RNA sequence: UGCGCAGAUACCGGGAGGAACGCCGAUGGCGAAGGCAGCCACCUGGUCCACCCGUGACGCUGAGGCGCGAAAGCGUGGGGAGCAAACCGGAUUAGAUACCCGGGUAGUCCACGCCCUAAACGAUGCGCGCUAGGUCUCUGGGUCUCCUGGGGGCCGAAGCUAACGCGUUAAGCGCGCCGCCUGGGGAGUACGGCCGCAAGGCUGAAACUCAAAGGAAUUGACGGGGGCCCGCACAAGCGGUGGAGCAUGUGGU
């Protein structure tokens, strides 16, 4: 399948608000999703951590979901 | 047999109604290995489901040693801390023989004084339905059964 | 006592025992079932037929209070797991939604020595 | 054992409190070591690169000295959710002062002050110069197929090594400085000195005794190690011995 930068076009990956890019880089349990994955580097992927942690705290991404059908 | 499974023995039909599972039965009959006086017995006796019921002997037969399979049984199993008897089904061949060695055990230990009367009414009695047969089958289906819990190994 | 139309079934998955438990819609139970309370009692209460039976007794009970449908809400591994969920949705009584929501702490209290064997 | 009808377990709401931060997370990164992991801010250390601007050998090592030094431990004062030496019980066992289960104090956490040890491990002191490459990777820079640094891994030229291995992150070839060894047991014990509130730490012998104690590899044998195979080995069967009387052989008397 994709990787989640192969989706987007160009943003940026310090902005701890725009929740509308944000939101792609969990999984359906709100987790940060692995390099595999996002298709990012290695420095990328440390940046957005942090920011994913920053909207976590102003209450705009989650910290956890729970897996629907199981 | 850890190499080959093992071809089934086959056997010669009947001399009479033509028929493997006959013959089957009559060897398990079969004492010291006089197969002449175990054909007697099976056919004399065949002859009392005449002069006792209208029906024809291997209809009798057939339905009795298809009302003596059993469908489940528990299979022993060892497990590092206790001893479980786990429920699998049964391979129609262990079904036939098992069917077959427990007609003519049920029959030996009935009451009646001749060969060919205990295989008959055994005969009889468990094509009705309510043979010491059929005893030790719906006890092996209810072990089973019983035994439902563990039913989750089954190897 | 109410008739409730739908609402939850909770199911608790654990090595040595599965519980289920039914609620209305706000999760207040309605009734609820375990291994130990059919007849198994030790070991037993595990085995994915205990399971089975707990679940399918907890859904006949809420059945009485006319209960048709559940969201299922499954917690904690254990065999009896996707047993109490198959018995669920075979009990008639009709299941809407599934839905594991396991606990997990994000590294919380020291484990007992048991649950350290990964040290 | 325990807990539960003084209503537990499981479920929904609310609150209080302590400890540790899931995913990211790596074969990753930083630090001289010990060690460092949610997120924000302030205060602060080390380090790498590019430009080739400044000083002009200002360097290397470093006995002693000082400082840091995981865990456990000690003192005073807090704190205490989970976990847990000791301990109190349930089990298991020939016994079980244990492994398994239920509880549980010190302790684990915070403040300040002590202790100063470790498989404190890369079991490899620090620095510099020299000696093929290939491959993966972190962080720079350029003219960005790749090139040039600095770090992290594997493979391996030459060479080295008892071997196994090491091999531009040397255990190579060389210079400088430090620290250490000199058969095993007695023994990191004794005495002595110093340090510590203690526990104890540092330094550290002899008599006596042994013809060994060791390292790496080899072929076997073995494993309540792994993989794959076979045999009336087990399973699936059928008939038996074990019980009786007698025959025969043996034990013993
Ligand atoms: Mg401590
Ligand atoms: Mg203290
Ligand atoms: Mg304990
Ligand atoms: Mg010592």
């Amino acid at each position: 399948k994709a990787k989640v930068k192969a989706t987007l076009g160009e943003f940026d990956l310090r902005d701890y608000r725009n929740v509308e890019v944000l939101k792609r880089f969990l999984s359906e349990t709100g987790k940060i999703l692995p390099r595999r994955r996002t298709g990012l580097s290695a420095k990328e992927q440390r940046i957005l951590a942090k920011t994913i942690k920053r909207a976590r705290i102003l209450g705009l991404l989650p910290f956890t979901e729970k897996l629907v059908r199981k | 047999a850890r190499r080959r499974r093992a071809e089934v023995r086959q056997l010669q039909p009947d001399l009479v109604y033509g028929d493997v599972l006959v013959t089957a039965f009559i060897n398990k009959i079969m004492r010291d290995g006089k197969k002449n006086l175990a054909a007697r017995i099976f056919y004399d006796a065949c002859k009392i489901i005449q002069e006792k019921t209208g029906q024809e002997p291997l209809k009798v037969f057939k339905q009795a040693v298809e009302n003596v399979k059993p469908r489940m049984e528990v299979r022993s199993r060892r497990v590092g801390g206790a001893n479980y008897q786990v429920p699998m089904e049964v391979s129609p061949r262990r079904q036939q023989s098992l069917a077959l060695r427990w007609l003519v055990q049920a029959a030996n230990q009935r009451p009646e004084r001749r060969a060919a009367v205990r295989i008959a009414h055994e005969l009889m009695d468990a094509a009705e339905g309510k043979g010491g047969a059929v005893k030790k089958k719906e006890d092996v289906e209810r072990m089973a059964e019983a035994n439902r819990a563990y039913a989750h190994y089954r190897w | 006592k109410r008739q409730v139309a739908s609402g939850r079934a909770y199911i608790h998955a654990s090595y040595n025992n599965t519980i289920v438990t039914i609620t209305d819609p706000d999760g207040n139970p309605i009734t609820w079932s375990s291994g130990g309370v059919i007849g198994y009692k030790g070991s037993r209460k595990g085995t994915p037929y205990a399971a089975q039976l707990a679940a399918l007794d907890a859904a006949k009970k809420a059945m009485a209070y006319g209960m048709q449908s559940v969201d299922v809400i499954v917690r904690g591994t254990g065999a009896g797991r996707e047993q109490a969920i198959r018995a669920l949705q075979a009990s008639g009584l009709q299941v809407k939604s599934i839905v594991d929501d396991t606990p997990v702490p994000h590294n919380g209290c020291r484990p007992k020595k048991k649950f350290r064997k990964a040290s």
